[PDB]
């Protein structure tokens, strides 16, 4: 498939394999068999068609490749160069954070209907792996103002690393 | 036009403003520096030429 269970994680499915106990006909397994006779079948068809005329003529599209650039860390004050393409990094990485961070959105989502009344047992580990999503996005990017900058993240940054060492050296006096 | 266009200009965009930038700072302390010790081209004021003053021998002497 397109996706995965890497990513997109899905538990493996269960159904109860209906067996009446009374001897009256089913009703939902034949409406759902007859509206697929009259509406899944030709939508199917329909779609068997787009299929064979994608195929006839296809096209390709690449993953839009970057590489590293000198970061801000690396890159010298009053070098507008470096400045820039730091800037431009550390942006395109915070949207990384923010799309990474919608997966983690939509997986813990997607669980908590999929395991049900049981959700707050199975999901935990989902919800484990959210409440250590946040705190480190809050670590890396997070009270940056509005005018967020590469320079002002590591600005943030430094104010971590002050107060862990300051925490290090504090608890060894 | 493709994204190397626009980030290609722009970085040259900022190369061409900074060293438009500091060359104005260093234009400032220049002329600043020129005003007041004055040893240089230009804040320059003008002074007496030394060619009208005459040095041939006088009607009296130690003049």
């Amino acid at each position: 498939d397109s996706w995965d269970k890497d990513v997109y994680p899905e538990p493996p499915r269960r159904t109860p394999a209906p067996a009446p106990q009374t001897s009256l006909p089913n009703p939902v397994t034949y409406l759902t068999k007859i509206f697929d006779l009259l509406v899944d079948r030709p939508v199917t068809l329909a779609r068997e068609f787009i299929e064979q005329q994608h195929a006839k003529n296809r096209y390709y599209y690449y993953h839009r490749e970057f590489r590293r650039v000198p970061d801000i860390t690396e890159c010298e004050e009053k070098d507008i160069l470096c400045m820039f393409e730091a800037e431009m990094q550390w942006r395109r990485d915070y949207k990384v954070d923010q799309e990474i961070v919608n997966i983690i959105q939509e997986r813990l989502k997607a669980c908590q209907q999929r395991e049900g009344e049981s959700y707050r047992q199975n999901c935990a580990k989902e919800l484990e792996q959210f409440t250590q999503v946040s705190k480190a996005f809050q670590d890396r990017y997070s009270d940056l103002g509005a005018h967020y900058s590469a320079r002002k993240c590591l600005a943030k940054q430094k104010q971590r690393m002050l107060a862990e060492r300051k925490a290090a050296k504090e608890a060894a006096a | 036009d493709g994204p190397e266009k626009n980030y290609e200009k722009t970085m040259a965009i900022l190369q061409i403003e900074a060293e438009k930038a500091e060359l104005r700072l260093k234009e400032l302390e220049v002329r600043r520096l020129m005003r007041a010790r004055g040893d240089g081209p230009w804040y320059q004021y003008p002074t007496i030429d030394k060619a009208l003053i005459d040095h041939s021998p006088k009607t009296t002497p130690d003049n």
